């Protein structure tokens, strides 16, 4: 889960 | 532009962009992740044509977000390249590219590649 | 790279970059074309990772030069994207995006695609 | 996929691509221009994944087009990359790459990218 | 072009491309992995420029591969888009994007790109 | 006006 | 480890 | 003569 991406 | 870019852009992941735009060029602000949180922010640079044509022509820009701040440090960074268009519905259309840091035998495989709209809405 | 970076780096083409990497993950300085000349320089701005991974894994880092100054306006700005790997023979090896200002029906056409690979040398 | 793939797609600026996936992966068909004419009409080749993963995964696939057929020249060829989505709202998502032939001089230039949406409708 | 692009081709990390092109625009043949063996073999398809440029001027040209076959199932495919150069040191250089079939939620992510260059030794 | 485009 | 990459 | 190319 990169933070660039949904969500976080 | 300038003026115009300046404000609060949103595009169709969740994700929210807030710019100065400087009168020699500079761009300035903070991008904040889906969920909107005080953790999700990082800083943001780039450059803008001050100066555009006065034809129906875009507005030239660029910005760079390192993925580090004091909760996280995803060891990448995104560049977005593309142009601002104004009027009653006022867009920034863009390219980008996403590279993480990696060992020789991985680099052919580092760099992502995709494409966002912002708007004011 | 902190300390890797700031300095001196050369491409392939004859253009010369000049850089400081300051501590809290800011690039700031220079870009001239070939030639060399007062009236080719460009100011650049960027981010890259202050604390990069303690395995053999490079440093990720961007910028941007939009192409106007005192004496030329481009209408146009490049993004370049990738990552600094260190040592003897260190190098950024990057992936670059050059969008020009453009009218709507022009639009589809307003991006290239290339790379670069920049030495100390 | 498969026989989901084969028929009519449509893109967002009026060209239409008629195409044929055979059973062992292979892609044969037909790129018209808008306008729409006999002479708008160019030869397209590629392949596709013929045994897709089973969850909610697209269908991985790629084409080539030569820009030359028998009215018209102009030295270039586009490649597209992307996935089959299909279900009520089918539509094939790509980026592309069109490169144009050139000089040595002006190799830096020669490849412009962007991004197009395919539907039934 | 045309008999100067039939053959054997390397790039730089040890994959071999073996090609014949065909008098109206067609590319067919075979594309195998480092390590080279009867089982990294996948089927190529693609279209370059048979009338080109009488200046010195490439040729352009674009090739797919999906990456299955008896003995593998990847679940993805790669475009090349490029020039053929000719002359002592033939060579064809190329940019790449390779997209893999992924859910929804995980399209923004879905495709690299990359560069290859390709010759006769 | 390359083909790609529109129109032609 | 992608048949593209070395290798397999 | 783009400012990024050789020369100028």
């Amino acid at each position: 889960c990169h933070p660039q991406g949904p969500p976080c | 532009a300038e003026a115009g870019i300046t404000g609060t852009w949103y595009n169709q992941l969740g994700s929210t962009f807030i710019v100065t735009a400087g009168a020699d060029g500079a761009l300035t602000g903070t991008y904040e992740s889906a969920v909107g949180n005080a953790e999700s922010r990082y800083v943001l640079t780039g450059r803008y044509d001050s100066a555009p044509a006065t034809d129906g022509s875009g507005t030239a820009l660029g910005w760079t977000v390192a993925w580090k701040n004091n909760y996280r440090n995803a060891h990448s960074a995104t560049t977005w390249s593309g142009q601002y268009v104004g009027g009653a519905e006022a867009r920034i259309n863009t390219q980008w590219l996403l590279t993480s840091g990696t060992t020789e035998a991985n680099a052919w495989k580092s760099t992502l590649v995709g494409h966002d709209t912002f708007t004011k809405v």
